[PDB]
């Protein structure tokens, strides 16, 4: 299966 | 024998300002994979693979102006709820933390959040990454 790596990455 | 089936997970940091980042890997998250292991018998071996990396890291796409430089994703094994030592991707390795008495499997697991390149050069905005990862015991 799979894992997922996510976000919001800000100045 | 047969390999466990691993249920699809996300792990998601939010907001991550990145005057705050570590180049080397901060952020520091711990997550849990659950998986169906009908045999069971022995100890689990996990191989965790990327189609896109850098240096035992996952190399997070659309991150900095040079397409080659970006976000890094590190991942590591647990110790009793511990980071634990770093995870070589492509490379068996027995989960530290395991739960579940049963068929039904839970192991931890931590990542931290890194990159490549000038921090000048990371493009604020969401972004998307994923690794492969598969279990069996023996």
């Amino acid at each position: 299966s799979d894992v997922a790596f996510r976000g919001n990455l800000l100045d | 024998v047969p390999a466990c089936t691993v249920s699809n997970t996300t792990v998601d940091w939010q907001d991550v300002e990145i005057q705050t980042l570590s180049q080397n890997g901060n952020h520091e998250k711990e997550f849990t994979v659950n998986m169906r292991c009908p045999y069971n018998l022995g100890t689990m071996k996990v191989t965790i693979t990327a189609t896109n990396t850098y240096n035992n890291a996952i190399l997070v796409q659309n991150t900095s102006n040079t397409s080659s430089d970006g976000l890094l994703v590190y991942l590591y094994n647990s110790n009793a709820g511990n980071i634990g030592t770093a995870i070589t991707l492509g490379t068996p390795f027995t989960p530290g933390k395991i739960t579940g008495n049963n068929a039904d499997k839970t192991i931890s697991l931590h990542a931290k959040l890194g990159y490549k390149g000038n921090m000048q050069n990371l493009i604020a905005g969401p972004f998307s990454a994923t690794a492969t990862l598969v279990a069996s015991y023996s």
